[PDB]
């Protein structure tokens, strides 16, 4: 589920000056311009661009991506992966300048990724979505012939 | 086996028996991912009124996020099935389940469960002064 | 009397089994199962090599490039213990599987020794029905038999009788049974209807027709 | 004179959860067991294969007819009383007298016993159909199509197969029928009086029970740790002094479970050999007459009737 605007790490995507703030409110500032990037005053030098933020062990990972999309009000269903860009040793974000941004949440779950020859990420299916998905995740193959299989054990949490 | 089974209550001095609540192996039955993508789930050796109540209260540690079905529940002696419809007609067994129940993928198609079929039923008549002699053969 | 019909049935059977072997994909289940079991054992051994067994790292060269010769000894000991357990488990599973394959090989050896080089009167050991011969063929890590069988069909009702007597003497068939046919009685064999006239050549005498139940009064042709 | 011969076919299907047996409900114990990478899925796969092998054994033994036959309304075939072998319609249960007197003669650990694919009535239906086919169709219903023969002429043919001419049977049929009935009554009395005649099936059940009992009892040892209960370890130590005790419990319980799996594999191999022998015995002794000396019964062999048994088959040669 994602919130359309026409905890433990958040997901960002946006269809334009974009800024971020992080704190318990001295201030942690991230400002992205058209050409320059300004960030502990670290200074460095349609379409859909995706930033993945995560935080563990006193470190914060920032990942970036890019994909050319079609001009439409919602977001089309598609497949793309994003590479890491940087990592730093140290939730709502404001942007300004017809524009939209969407936020999804992160959960600790297991995936299973299919590579290829000359291969980036080509296909992936989740391991905690469907019983068929759990079966694919357990037999460790994309094609399962007819039969009965045992995957895991069920238990009721008190 | 050095297991805490019974406890006297430390305050009102009554008797409490301790049991482990329901758990077991789970299995998935599929017709193979070349005909469909719908499967059915077998929970082993539970009177799964408990399982239905606990999954409508969202307390099962196998976290099926989008899977929630309670319209097709069938009870066997090996456990209970969610995702199959009970059919009284007998057919030859396609995939084994247990206690004379076999699932299959016959009729639009869906997963159906039924009772084991013995085979081709017939009855040969007896008479005590008649014989049967074949007259042809096939190599 | 009907050699050409049997030859045509033989040729149709060979063509049918060739088509059935070449169309489907699941007929050699057992050899594929053997290969897949061996591959799964090797794969899970190689994958179990990649675990750290509670040590600080799972690569031995990384242990020997980051510790001295008294702090790396305990980690080396843990790797030795874990990999020893894994290798011993693989050896035990291999021994049991080899015992099963040896039993199957001895059964196949005695099957071909008692079914190809000779004809077996043990029912349902080679093929369904009666057995004529068998041809072996090679297979990847195995042998495939082609048993040829002779099965009867097109059954017919008849009226039977235990024995007949002509002048106070019971007559018993030599090899075959008595069939009424709706006409005068005949003698036949038990697997193919070919009636013949009752004669003293294929019938032998014992006792009188007073104690055996169900004797029929009928004539016995003597060839003079 | 008829004689009995009991064989095992299948043993008790079972399964063991690796995560429930070794660790309790602590997720850190699941992590420490995941350090011993990809180990306890092998045991579960082996026991699943064992259960499949048990179902294969029962199916390969009993289901050797492509069609079945209705139980005849009359149980008297020329002086041979068959009321003690074929099932009677009076009782609400569809089992014969011999089967009914022979069946009566013999959690916190994640242990489960899966039910068999075929129930008792399933096997009883197979046995009743097979016996009726022997009694009516003669020796040609598994070797091709069924061909109805009167019982006296089939007896004459089987005597001819032994080496005795037909007149010997047909001259003294009543004496042979009386001997048959006396033999059935004698074997019924011998089955119902004594308590030790089904040794092998009781031995199989007792061996499986002893293995399960000694596994459950071996769970209760501390393996050199400060206590034998994992919850007592996790309620009395921090996350660096309890790790070594958890490691010792993991190692000991892993050794015990691996030993139990190996013993189960060897025992299943022995039961598979017995099941194959029983399958070929019934395929070469009920559906036909065997000229192999001393394979079915003592002396010359005429026919044989199978009966069901708890995890087994009982022959009457
Ligand atoms: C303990 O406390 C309970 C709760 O107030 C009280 O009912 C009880 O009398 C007390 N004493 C004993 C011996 O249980
Ligand atoms: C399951 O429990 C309910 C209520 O306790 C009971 O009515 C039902 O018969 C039980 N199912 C079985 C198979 O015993
Ligand atoms: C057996 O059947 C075939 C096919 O119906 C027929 O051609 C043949 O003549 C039959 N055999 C005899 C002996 O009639
Ligand atoms: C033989 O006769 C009986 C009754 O007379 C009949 O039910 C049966 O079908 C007949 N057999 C064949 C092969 O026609
Ligand atoms: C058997 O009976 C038929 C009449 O149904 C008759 O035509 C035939 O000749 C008889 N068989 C022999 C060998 O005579
Ligand atoms: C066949 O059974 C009937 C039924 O009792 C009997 O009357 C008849 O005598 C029997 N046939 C022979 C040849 O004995
Ligand atoms: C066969 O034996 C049973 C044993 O109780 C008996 O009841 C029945 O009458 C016998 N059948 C006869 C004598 O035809």
């Amino acid at each position: 589920n994602v919130t359309g605007f026409h905890k433990d790490g958040i997901y960002f995507a946006a269809t334009v000056v974009r800024g971020w703030v992080f704190g318990s409110t001295q201030s942690v500032i991230i400002i992205n311009n058209s050409t320059n990037v300004v960030i502990f005053e670290y200074i460095s030098d349609k379409h859909l661009r995706e930033f993945v933020f995560k935080n563990k062990d006193g470190f914060l990972y920032v990942y970036k991506g890019y994909q050319p999309i079609d001009v439409v009000r919602d977001l089309p269903s598609g497949f793309n992966t994003l590479k890491p860009i940087f990592k730093l040793p140290l939730f709502r974000a404001i942007l300004t300048a017809a524009a939209a941004y969407f936020v999804g949440y992160l959960k600790p779950t297991t995936f299973m990724l299919k590579y290829d020859e000359n291969g980036t990420i080509t296909d992936a299916v989740d391991c905690s979505q469907n019983p068929l998905a759990e079966l694919k995740c357990s037999v460790k193959s994309f094609e399962i012939d007819k039969g009965i299989y045992q995957t895991s054990n069920f238990r009721v949490v008190p | 086996s050095d297991f805490t089974d019974s406890v006297r209550d430390p305050k009102t001095s009554e008797i409490l028996d301790i049991s482990p609540c329901s758990f077991g192996g789970v299995s998935v039955i599929t017709p193979g991912t070349n005909a469909s993508s719908e499967v059915a789930v077998l929970y082993q050796d539970v009177n799964c009124t408990d399982v239905s109540t606990a999954i409508h209260a969202d307390q099962l540690t196998p976290a099926w996020r989008i899977y929630s079905t309670g319209n097709n529940v069938f009870q066997t002696q090996a456990g209970c099935l969610i995702g199959a419809e009970h059919v009284d007609t007998s057919y030859e067994c396609d995939i084994p389940i247990g206690a004379g129940i076999c699932a299959s993928y016959h009729t639009q198609k869906s997963i159906v469960a039924y009772t084991m079929s013995l085979g081709a039923d017939s009855s040969i008549a007896y008479s005590n002064n008649t014989i049967a002699i074949p007259t042809n053969f096939s190599i | 009397e009907n050699q050409k019909q049997i030859a045509n049935q033989f040729n149709k059977a060979i063509s049918q089994i060739q088509e059935s072997l070449t169309t489907t994909s699941t007929a050699l289940g057992k050899l594929q199962d053997v290969v897949n079991q061996n591959a799964q054992a090797l794969n899970t051994l190689v994958k179990q090599l990649s675990s750290n067994f509670g040590a600080i790292s799972s690569v031995l060269n990384d242990i020997l490039s980051r510790l001295d010769k008294c702090e790396a000894e305990v980690q080396i000991d843990r790797l030795i213990t874990g990999r020893l357990q894994s290798l011993q488990t693989y050896v035990t599973q291999q021994l049991i599987r080899a015992a099963e394959i040896r039993a199957s090989a001895n059964l196949a050896a005695t099957k071909m020794s008692e079914c190809v080089l000779g004809q077996s009167k043990r029912v349902d050991f080679c093929g369904k029905g009666y057995h004529l011969m068998s041809f072996p063929q090679a297979a990847p890590h195995g042998v495939v038999f082609l048993h040829v069988t002779y099965v009867p069909s097109q059954e017919r009702n008849f009226t039977t009788a235990p024995a007949i007597c002509h002048e106070g003497k019971a007559y018993f068939p030599r090899e075959g049974v008595f069939v009424f046919n709706g006409t005068s009685w005949f003698i036949t064999q038990r697997n193919f209807f070919s009636p013949q006239i009752i004669t003293t050549d294929n019938t032998f005498v014992s006792g009188n027709c007073d104690v055996v139940i169900g004797i029929i009064n009928n004539t016995v042709y003597d060839p003079l | 004179s008829i004689t009995t011969e009991v064989m095992p076919v299948s043993m008790a299907k079972t399964s063991v959860d690796c995560n429930m047996y070794i660790c309790g409900d602590s997720t850190e114990c699941a992590n420490l067991l995941l350090q011993y990478g990809s180990f306890c899925t092998q045991l579960n796969r082996a026991l699943s294969g064992i259960a499949a092998e048990q179902d294969r054994n029962t199916r390969e033994v009993f289901a050797q007819v492509k069609q079945m036959y209705k139980t005849p309304t009359l149980k008297y075939f020329g002086g041979f009383n068959f009321s003690q072998i074929l099932p009677d319609p009076l009782k609400p249960t569809k089992r014969s007298f011999i089967e009914d007197l022979l069946f009566n003669k013999v959690k916190f650990n994640g242990l489960t016993v899966l039910p068999p694919l075929l129930t008792d009535d399933m096997i009883a239906a197979y046995t009743a159909a097979l016996v009726s086919g022997t009694a009516t169709a003669g020796w040609t219903f598994g070797a091709g199509a069924a061909l109805q023969i009167p019982f006296a002429m089939q007896m004459a043919y089987r005597f001819n197969g032994i080496g005795v001419t037909q007149n010997v049977l047909y001259e003294n049929q009543k004496q042979i029928a009386n001997q048959f009935n006396k033999a059935i009554s004698q074997i019924q009395e011998s089955l119902t009086t004594t308590s030790t005649a089904l040794g092998k099936l009781q031995d199989v059940v007792n061996q499986n029970a002893q293995a399960l009992n000694t596994l459950v009892k071996q769970l209760s040892s501390n393996f050199g740790a400060i206590s034998s209960v994992l919850n007592d370890i996790l309620s009395r130590l921090d996350k660096c002094e309890a790790e070594v005790q958890i490691d010792r419990l993991i190692t000991g319980r892993l050794q015990s479970l691996q030993t139990y799996v190996t013993q189960q594999l060897i025992r299943a191999a022995e039961i598979r050999a017995s099941a194959n022998l029983a399958a070929t015995k019934m395929s070469e002794c009920v559906l036909g007459q065997s000229k192999r000396v001393d394979f079915c019964g003592k002396g010359y062999h005429l026919m044989s009737f199978p009966q069901a048994a708890p995890h087994g088959v009982v022959f009457l040669h």
